């Protein structure tokens, strides 16, 4: 079904897909940061026994395999047994600077953001890669939950809000690997559309978690496996129906206990505009002009981007 | 084999974040608008009477054709009259008559005469006018009309000639009218379903973009809207009405889509393929504009309760600060 569309979507896909050079670089930086942090953990455990850092998990683009040509922002989540404190932040950063030398000689700038509840690492390539380590702890949400429910309960605890957001993205990682990854053409289409959200300011507000949900919901609700071409269309058809308009159903966040709308931030006009755009994009595609939507001229296992951690070593969408 | 998106085909996958809005005024207005479009008590009595009178004459004619020259095989009520989707202002009913002999312009006229003549003999006080046409013949009182679509038997179609016998097009479209009538009475005879088809006719009349939409297509569409859904239950008028727009918007009747298959044909014919690509684009983007207009709370305008609104789908409009730009042409001739 729609052979040309398959061709064009897949062709535009290549254009946006990382470079063996880019990926090789990202692979190394992440691999270093993981081995490093692992070492930072051991050092703390032993230094104490005479558990604190529970584990290092991949989130965001790196986890979801949503890296595209020109991406410099990587992310990671450091889980703690307790609510992360300014002190622990420092402890980690300094030892990280050290533990790095145990695995690599590449220079890494290290800057901690107490106000961002994270540690940033930059390499020395041009342009530089930037890996953010978010510190958080399940305890932070457990308490928030109690807080909301009006239930009774250190001096330098990191921003709870930021921490809740880190836990959140970790959820989104796991969700994506379980729901989206296995779903045929979902990932291909999410990248290709992530590009569209960037090229077109109108699709701007959709970029990220919302767009990922949208694609899984629309592609997954099909009665059969689709190619990249058909699949993408079905994502336009869904948008065109007015799924995002104010009185619509909204996008239900599968990773929140209190019913949340994924596109709840979109104001009235933004919604109107996206719909209007998606509606037009559909018919264009329908009338053999999909290339216009993709931003290209008519032509005459894509999921794995980097291998899974060997340091902090998978569910799949049922066949 | 591509089925365009339809929210009500997978409602489960789109949990509601907050309770559905109160569409009481929209629903109430939907009925209000219907009461205005529905025939009055006088019209119903008119078309009733006239159709009843004629049908009997034909019935009779079949059994004891007597020394009459034209043998009729059968008669079947069809169209909005039978379907229950008539409209105030257009008091016309349809009846298809199957002739055993090859339909000639001359027999059609001979028949129209025998009928009307027998109607003026049973009630000379009743003024009637009888005129023949391309399809067959028609008889009209001062209050209502009845169109007799003349056809024949399948065996004859193969033996038909273009010089003496009506066009095979007219003869077969009549035969199809029968099927549509049957199918409808077996599948579409639901309250809301009828009320929707009526509203759909009106919408199509007030938005020139919906013009390519034939009546048969409007039936099939109105049915889909209400009835076709996992849960064997009819949708509410307000929900299926918005859905009509939504499915057109998602490109139900666009190229590459299975759209709606004709239940009254063979084997798998896409009803919308009676439309040209240009028209498909139009029906779609017209529906698309209205989907958005509806979301901004303009159901009165979209229903025709606030005068002319055809402009809503060609000009910019602002609804409570939100600037609405009507969807535009995307089809590219040769
Ligand atoms: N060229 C035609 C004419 C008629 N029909 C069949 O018979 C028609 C019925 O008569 P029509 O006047 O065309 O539509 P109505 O149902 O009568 O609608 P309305 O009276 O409101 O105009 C359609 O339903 C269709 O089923 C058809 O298929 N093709
Ligand atoms: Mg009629």
């Amino acid at each position: 079904i729609f052979v040309n569309d398959d061709r064009h979507v897949m062709a535009k896909h290549s254009s946006v897909y990382p470079t063996q050079e880019e990926l090789e670089a990202v692979q190394n930086m992440v691999s270093h940061t993981e081995r490093a942090l692992k070492a930072v953990s051991d050092w703390i455990d032993e230094q104490e026994k005479g558990r604190t850092l529970r584990g290092v998990m991949r989130v965001g683009l790196v986890a979801k395999g949503l890296l595209l040509k020109g991406d410099l922002d990587l992310e990671l989540v450091l889980l703690c047994k307790e609510k992360p404190t300014t002190a622990l932040l420092d402890k980690v950063a300094d030892n990280l600077a050290i533990q790095l030398t145990t695995v690599t000689e590449d220079k890494y700038e290290i800057l901690q953001s107490v106000d961002d509840a994270a540690i940033v690492i930059k390499n020395t390539k041009e342009p530089p890669l930037s890996l953010t380590i978010h510190l958080t702890s399940p305890v932070v949400r457990e308490e928030m939950e109690k807080v909301l429910a009006g239930e009774t309960l250190p001096p330098d605890v990191l921003d709870r809000q930021k921490c809740l957001a880190a836990l959140a993205s970790l959820r989104h990682a796991k969700w994506f690997q379980a729901r989206a990854n296995g779903l045929k053409s979902c990932v291909i289409v999410i990248r290709v559309l992530r590009d569209l959200c960037t090229r077109v300011p109108t699709w701007g507000p959709l970029r990220g978690w919302p767009l990922e949900l949208l694609c899984e919901k629309s592609i997954g609700t099909a009665n059969r496996p689709m190619g990249a071409g058909e699949a993408l269309r079905r994502v336009l058809e869904c948008l065109a129906s007015g799924i995002v308009m104010p009185d619509g159903s909204g996008i239900y966040d599968p990773c929140e206990k209190e019913a949340t709308d994924a596109i709840g931030h979109l104001d009235r006009q933004q919604r109107e505009d996206i719909t209007q755009s998606a509606q037009h994009a559909l018919r264009l595609a329908a009338f053999g002009q999909l290339h216009k939507v993709l931003g290209m001229d008519p032509l005459p296992d894509y999921t794995v981007q980097i291998p899974p951690s060997t340091t902090y070593a998978p569910m799949k969408r049922p066949m | 084999s591509h089925i365009p998106f339809d929210f009500y085909l997978c409602e489960m996958a789109f949990p509601r974040v907050k309770p559905a809005p109160d569409e009481t005024s929209f629903s109430e207005a939907l009925l209000k608008r219907n009461q205005d479009l529905a025939p009055n008590s006088a019209e119903q009595a008119s078309i009733l009477s006239l159709v009843t009178k004629i049908n009997n004459v034909i019935d009779n004619l079949i059994v004891a054709p007597g020394t009459f020259e034209v043998q009729i095989e059968e008669v079947r009520q069809v169209g909005s009259y039978k379907k229950g989707t008539m409209t105030t202002g257009h008091n016309v009913a349809d009846l298809v008559v199957i002739l055993k002999i090859l339909p000639t312009l001359e027999a059609v006229a001979a028949l129209g005469n025998k009928v009307v003549e027998s109607l003026r003999a049973q009630d000379p006080s009743e003024v009637l006018t009888m005129l023949t046409n391309e399809t067959g013949f028609e008889i009209s009182s001062s209050d209502a009309t009845v169109k007799i679509l003349i056809t024949t038997v399948p065996p004859n179609l193969r033996k038909l000639d273009p010089e003496l016998h009506l066009d095979i097009k007219v003869l077969q479209s009549a035969l199809a009218a029968i099927r549509h009538a049957r199918w409808f009475e077996e599948n579409a005879s639901q309250s809301t379903v009828k009320v929707l088809i009526r509203l759909l006719k009106d919408l199509r009349i007030r938005f020139p973009g919906f013009e390519p939409l034939t009546p048969w297509i409007l039936d099939l569409l109105g049915h889909y809207a209400v009835m076709n859904n996992p849960t064997r239950q009819p949708l509410a008028l307000n929900v299926a009405y918005r859905r009509c727009l939504q499915i057109l918007a998602a490109g139900l009747f666009l190229p590459g889509s299975v759209g709606i298959t004709d239940p009254c044909e063979s084997g798998n014919f896409r009803v919308h393929t009676v439309m040209t690509l240009e028209q498909q684009d139009m029906v779609c983007y017209t529906a698309q504009t209205l989907v958005r207009i509806l979301s901004h709370g303009g159901f009165r305008k979209i229903l025709g309760q606030e005068g002319d609104a055809s402009y809503l789908a060609s000009e910019i409009s602002t609804w409570d600060g939100v600037i609405v730009t009507p969807s535009e042409k995307a089809y590219e001739k040769p």
